[PDB]
């Protein structure tokens, strides 16, 4: 998992 | 179905080299190693693995998922290879269409000026750092947030 | 059922199945809980979720291109409690239909062409959700919601 | 409540 969890 | 035994069906997803290319490059044993490989999904992003990668019998469909502001390789570690293996190696994640949206307008924000002022890169690179990735850049024209990961 | 959980609408299911969600109960907190109705959609709740005595039948409704959790917020527990937490939503079947044909637009091309994702993504943005993706083959629109 | 109304 790699991403923006805004 | 593909010589190397590779599987990529999801619409929008593609590879560099193209599957079509990849087939030619695969040997007489279904085996298929390619240097500087790229798996992308038009409009969402792409992951790039520099150097040798062993796509042999890899079902990319199942393995790699590239979504808005978020990439995931090997869903659950049911078939996740040891680090340095398969696509669990190091790679350069590239996430397109990434932009922030203001609470008020809720209409996204693309003004490189607006971004620059709010220092979006900053936050982006911030996160990437927290996730254990090495922030590489941020192209506001295309909301591209590129960063490197050691493994997945 | 074991830890007071109601789900009887035919079509709805849970992961783990209502069954396992028994031998998990003693109360009934089960992480990575999933609830959905075939053909319509599903809702993923990552990590710890307390199902203790929720009556899913009344709480969760998954309908074509429209999911809804907690009918009248009179119950919508404190954000964090029960299913009012955050989660991933997937609405399958979502596809647009042309004014003329009234036949649904599935061609990944036409879709791409009329940028359906755009709309769907936008929509989720206005709703205060996080657009994750749009899979044409199945007309799957997924997005994150912090709460319902 | 979330979805596409139209």
């Amino acid at each position: 998992k790699y991403g923006l969890q805004d | 179905m593909h010589p190397a035994g590779i599987i990529l069906t999801k619409v929008g997803y593609y590879t560099i080299p193209s599957m079509d290319d990849l087939a030619k490059i695969t040997n007489e044993k279904g085996e298929c190693i390619v240097s500087d490989f790229t798996i992308g999904r038009k409009g969402y992003g792409s992951i790039y693995f520099e150097g040798d990668v062993n796509l042999t019998n890899l079902n990319l469909d199942d393995i790699v998922h590239i979504r808005r502001k978020e990439v995931v390789v090997y869903l659950d570690d049911n078939q996740k290879p040891p680090v340095g293996e398969g696509l669990n190696r190091k790679a350069e994640v590239t996430l397109d269409g990434v932009w922030p949206t203001d609470k008020t307008s809720r209409c996204l924000i693309k003004s490189p000026d607006r971004l620059a002022d709010i220092n979006y890169e900053g936050r982006l690179e911030a996160v990437s750092r927290k996730q254990g990735a090495q922030f590489k850049e941020y192209r506001p024209e295309t909301g591209s947030w590129v960063f490197k990961v050691s493994h997945f």
